[PDB]
């Protein structure tokens, strides 16, 4: 009984206070609900070459625009830095290529051999410009501290080596036995080390 | 500024040092303070419009009535003779209409002489003739100065096809040199948060009405709900369970009509406006054969950029691809806006631009490094924004303008 009146309904409220609860509500509840789906037309728009022969080149094959954002994120890991700083850029475009690859009522054989064959596509898409070193470079620049950077590049490793991809799982392998990249697995260990658990005390608190 | 025969690197001097003089600060204010919407309650506000017209086709960006609080010009006269602290403070003032008008002229000419590809560019150079001269109407059009007519002279210059109203090509597409592209880029990206700015506007103008007819409706409900309180005593608790809800979770729930659950006590009159609002917001964002749209435009000239050459500077490519990221991803930009979007009262404007301006001097002189006279301005600073009855009466305002983290 009393509730109503210790605290008003919103119409009590003034018409500014209500506008701006009004924008908090209506943003969280619709924007982010609202969802639309442009990765795969993204990555391969990014992936055809634009009439590079066409166009008065006359030299050798010029690198797709995918491929020159993977280069400009791999030299941005490989850049020595005594922290890897956050890369809104990064979290973006990692997050859309990880979904172009995964990209996800019994099944016929030849349908799954369809699906397969469509992750396989997908996957080669990335792994043929460098994201297999990418999603390395990052991890091992990661140092072994927990953020979004390593949230982003693990959801990418996952990606390209859903169904264990043995091409990616040898381009990795060979690029980490030629670098003689200690900081790798310096970096897996530290995460490791770093992953949470459960906590009795703040479940109590 | 004008001088065709000037060497490149004094050119590129000079428009710099005309740009530091007179023209920087504010600039520097303006577009710190870009990125945060306080939007009053006005009849203007309320005139705001998704789009101008029936048909839903996008106007020209920058273009339009904009109510949106914004840093003050104020410019100290160039009579440094006197020693007055007070008229040493802004910037020196200059013929910034001929200003304007020169740069205008200046980049109409510069398009058609480039596009012909002389062997003598101004400067000297390509990049000499255009960097310098982009970057001071950059700066111009950041500052805002250009209105109207001459923003859509100038975005005919910058692509005449995409922007025309209703064989000449525009900046866009000239075989531009890669700092010639940044500036470009930057140019691009200013255009897009106008455009974010001004659906930001309109979600505000619409929330005029559809709180104010939500509120009717929920007190007609509150008024059912208390005369038929004497019929069930059982019923009236779960009746007033919305009413002693916080007034949060009161917009939380009423706003829940999205999808087919329902249970919300929205009026279907209610419902049916905001989902077609929301629909024509989404249009607008372009969420749901020449491209005709900035979104499109931006789409293709990034892709035809970066398929064209091996962009050797990493902040192009950055740049580029950040650009292309927001134009795919527009509802990004509402939903890191609309955290920062603030409303208030047309009473309260006065004092909000004062404690806008107080806060823009005290985020300005981050830059700085720490002195005595600095050590004053900080405290007076502070002060005033403690004197502020704004302070006191919205202090969501003063969390979203991330104050607590500029101290």
């Amino acid at each position: 009984v009393v509730a109503c009146f210790r605290m008003a309904p919103l119409y009590n409220l003034p018409r500014h206070r209500a506008v701006n609860l009004f924008l908090q509500g209506y943003e969280k509840s619709w924007i982010e609900t609202e969802e639309h789906y442009f990765e795969d037309k993204l990555i391969e728009d990014l992936a055809k070459p634009g009439a590079e022969p066409p166009e008065e080149d006359e030299g050798t094959k010029r690198v797709d625009p995918l491929h020159q954002l993977i280069l400009l994120f791999s030299r941005t890991a490989l850049t020595e830095k005594c922290k890897l700083e956050e890369d809104f850029l990064y979290m973006a475009y990692a997050d859309i290529m990880a979904k172009s690859c995964h990209d996800e009522e019994v099944k016929s054989f030849e349908e799954k051999e369809m699906e397969k064959q469509k992750l396989l596509y997908q996957q080669a898409r990335l792994h043929d410009r460098g994201a297999a070193e990418m999603v390395l470079q990052t991890i091992s620049a990661s140092k072994g501290e927990t953020g979004p950077m390593v949230a982003a590049t693990l959801k990418l490793g996952i990606a390209i080596l859903n169904g264990g991809n043995s091409t990616v799982q040898q381009k990795m392998l060979d690029y980490l036995k030629e670098k003689k990249d200690v900081g790798f697995f310096q970096s897996l260990a530290g995460l490791m080390q770093s992953c949470s658990v459960l906590d009795l005390n703040a479940f109590e608190r | 500024i004008e001088n065709k025969y000037m060497p490149g690197l004094l050119r590129a001097g000079y428009y710099d040092l005309l740009i530091d003089i007179h023209l920087s600060s504010y600039a520097t204010a303006r577009l710190m303070m870009n990125n945060e919407y306080i939007v009053p309650m006005t009849e203007e506000t309320k005139s705001i419009t998704l789009f101008p017209d029936e048909n839903k086709k996008h106007g020209l960006p920058g273009i339009g009535l904009s109510t949106s609080l914004r840093p003050r010009m104020q410019f100290s006269s160039p009579s440094f003779v006197s020693i007055s602290n007070e008229c040493y403070q802004y910037s020196p003032e200059f013929p910034l209409d001929i200003l304007k008008s020169k740069t205008i002229q200046m980049l109409t000419e510069a398009v058609k002489e480039g596009s012909l590809h002389a062997r003598d560019p101004v400067g000297g150079t390509t990049e000499f003739l255009f960097v310098p001269l982009i970057k001071l109407f950059y700066t111009l059009l950041i500052m805002g100065i250009f209105h109207n007519e001459d923003l859509k002279h100038i975005l005919q210059l910058i692509e005449p096809s995409v922007f025309k109203e209703a064989p000449k090509e525009g900046l866009l597409q000239m075989k531009l040199p890669e700092p010639v592209k940044l500036q470009m880029c930057l140019l691009l990206q200013y255009l897009c948060d106008c455009q974010v700015r001004h659906r930001i506007e309109a979600i505000v103008a619409f929330s005029d009405d559809f709180v104010a007819k939500l509120q009717d409706n929920q007190r007609f409900r509150y008024n059912e709900v208390m005369q038929a309180l004497n019929m069930s005593a059982a019923l009236t608790a779960r009746k007033t369970k919305e009413f002693r809800s916080p007034p949060q979770e009161q917009i939380n729930m009423l706003l829940n009509f999205k999808d087919d659950k329902s249970e919300c006590p929205c009026p279907e009159e209610i419902r049916d406006q905001l989902l077609d609002f929301h629909e024509d917001l989404m249009t607008h964002c372009g969420i749901e054969k020449k491209s005709s749209t900035l979104q499109q435009l931006i789409s293709e000239t990034m892709v035809r950029w970066a398929q064209e050459s091996v962009i050797e500077d990493p902040e192009l490519v950055r740049a580029m691809f950040v650009l292309l990221h927001r134009q795919y991803d527009g509802i990004g930009g509402l939903v890191r806006a609309l955290p920062k979007t603030y409303t208030i009262n047309g009473v309260s404007v006065e004092d909000t631009i004062n404690l806008l301006a107080s806060l823009g001097q005290i985020r300005s002189l981050l830059s700085v490094r720490m002195g005595k006279e600095e050590e004053k301005l900080m405290i007076r600073g502070l002060g005033d924004i403690m004197n502020n009855k704004v302070f006191y009466q919205h202090p969501n305002l003063m969390r979203a303008l991330g104050m607590h983290e500029t101290v």
